[PDB]
């Protein structure tokens, strides 16, 4: 009592899991149709 | 014969901890004679403060 | 060298004290400037390129402030005198071996698991008293351990004659048995050396040792033949090394944290102390502490270092100086 | 300062002269050893780490050898006097604008094509006589030269009264013209300072100039209203700098060239000269010749440098041995 998370627990492991999202560059290239004019 | 903390030399050669001879088990008990303790559910302790 | 701090530790040389600011002309003198209301003292110093300032000391914040003599920080050579054991045998028996090991324990590392062993060894033979034993160890020891060709001086090996029983004569590996000349030799005292001293990167530490001893089978028995008592010290290592180590870890925090990181390119730091001179210490530890609910502490310590001349002169001024214009009682070593 | 060689250059200081080999026994003597037919000399000097000896110079294949004194290798610091050109005016002109232009020539460069240029500036009044322009101009050049805010120091200024003719009246930037209090005055000295100085990394430079005016238009003529001469010069920079860094070079050639490179795996060279004293230099120079087909030389050279305190006290007794030893005609200073 002073007023964090160990790693095992009664024979157990902390598995801490951490999902994020990252920024990844595309590109968006405009092609033709070979036989239509689209 | 850890020499750091053994810091009594004995008169014949080395430290003097090598010379001790010790029988921690004499038979069988069908328990641990020996152990080491925890007090159940003890996490240890870690506590920041920045 | 490289020491632990209690958050902050800051070195200023008092080469000369001048009382007053406009005096300050050579580099390395110190002027303590306090005001009447006795709140605050702090050290104006002349550094080698302008007048520097120390921090300023809250004169209730102080925690101690002691002065240590030169003395007090010298190291002392401890020896061991070898001996014959005379319950064992008074004189040499004529034919066992008879072997000294000398154990080491701090060789090249840090540890006492990085040891080092050195011998020494004499056939003893009909005719040899034990006068003529120990001038035979001497030399052997003084072949195995004070040769040219080691990479480290490990220890100081002397002879004691009956005669004189207190003067010294060294026995080095040029020492030769004709060289002694004296039937009244009766211990062989075996001192620790200065170990080598280059300015921050080498500290001043030592290798320490342990005379231990073979067996000689006196009478169908493996009896340890030797004894070996410590004597009083009598040869010290002085300050210079140590303060010239402290000076140069001390001036980190108010220039440069590298010394000389990067070779086109360094802030030279110029030194006032000499490695050559012994030196008296006066440190005063204070704190800090703001007046709201953050009471909580923030030491720091302000490290003084005088020359010793071997009546306390210079620093004895150095503390008087401080006792009137901040009123705090260092006591005067 | 890396200094040319005809071939290699080997310094050894003498701060003590010795007349034996048992006497060297701290860091600085040295002793000039030669035989009864002098036909080889050579030095023995005491290293902090033991005697060492240089090469044997075979005193039949000598080049030349001269002792130059301390005097001669101080930097005499030039000083410039503006004066109002007569001709023009003697008095200040009403009303017209007065600039002085400081044309630097190797500031912060290794060539007369690197150029800085400080200017000075007084709009002259009514009654303002040759003293008191004289007295706002040092004020207007000391504000923009020696400012705290420059990096490095570039020229003084210093005023003459008529009354004194020889003493400088410094003005700096944090002087008034309230402090100035003399009413005759009749040039302005203008002279160069001395630039920063590091062992081995900064040679000793010094940044030159030249004053130039800009032209008023008096009656209708646009005439350079002062003149700028070169008085006889009173400062000199001492030989400290010089040889602190002539030492420095030829540590390299007897000890490491690789000077605090990898800089906490080095050696470190202890340098036996004080920066800060006047030094006396001894160039011995010679050379090798082999035996049948070697016949060309290898002129190498030996120096020696010694502090001398006024009249040369040390240098005369180093060449007062040598003379004796090896038999030379080394000149006295």
């Amino acid at each position: 009592f002073f007023d964090l998370l160990p790693y095992d627990l009664a024979g157990n492991l902390r598995v801490l899991r951490l999902y994020w999202k990252s920024k990844r560059k595309i590109l968006k290239v405009k092609s033709y149709d070979p036989e239509t004019g689209e | 014969d850890d020499p750091v903390r053994n810091k009594i030399l004995h008169p014949m050669g080395g430290v003097a901890f090598s010379y001790r001879y010790d029988i921690w088990y004499i038979g069988t008990m069908d328990q641990p004679n020996i152990f080491k303790c925890k007090i159940k559910g003890d996490n240890e302790y870690r506590g920041y403060q920045w | 060298m490289v020491i632990s701090i209690n958050q902050v530790r800051q070195l200023y040389v008092a080469k000369a004290l001048k009382a007053n600011t406009a005096a300050l002309t050579t580099a390395g003198d110190i002027v303590p400037k306090a005001d009447t209301a006795k709140t605050t003292l702090y050290f104006q110093s002349m550094s080698p390129a302008g007048i520097v300032a120390s921090d300023k000391i809250n004169l209730k914040h102080v925690l101690y402030a002691k002065a240590t003599p030169s003395e007090a920080l010298a190291h002392k050579l401890v020896r061991y005198s070898v001996t014959l054991d005379a319950d064992v045998s008074a004189t040499p028996v004529a034919g066992q071996n008879y072997i000294l090991r000398l154990a080491f324990r701090q060789y090249i590392g840090l540890s006492e698991e990085d040891q080092y062993f050195k011998y020494g060894e004499v056939i003893a033979r009909s005719g040899m008293t034990a006068s003529d034993f120990y001038k035979k160890m001497a030399i052997s020891l003084a072949k195995n351990l004070e040769n040219k060709t080691e990479s480290t001086p490990l220890v100081n090996i002397y002879l004691i004659s009956a005669a004189a029983a207190s003067t010294d004569v060294p026995v080095t590996s040029a020492t030769k048995e004709s060289d002694l000349t004296a039937t009244d030799y009766n211990q062989i005292i075996i001192e620790e050396t200065e170990q080598p001293w280059v300015l921050g990167m080498m500290p001043q530490a030592f290798i320490p040792f342990t005379p231990q001893f073979l067996t000689i089978t006196v009478d169908g028995e493996d009896r340890l033949w030797g004894v070996a008592t410590v004597v009083t010290p009598t040869k010290t290592v002085p300050d210079g090394h140590l303060i010239a180590d402290l000076e140069y870890f001390c001036m980190g925090a108010r220039g440069d944290i590298y010394r000389g990181m990067g070779y086109p390119n360094i802030i030279k730091t110029t030194y006032l102390v000499d490695p050559g001179a012994v030196y008296d210490v006066l440190d005063i530890h204070y704190f800090y502490t703001g007046s709201n609910e953050s009471v909580q502490k923030s030491e720091k310590t302000i490290t003084l270092v005088a020359v010793d001349d071997g009546s306390h002169t210079a620093m004895n001024a150095l503390i008087g100086a401080i006792n009137t214009a901040s009123g705090l009682t260092i006591a005067t070593l």
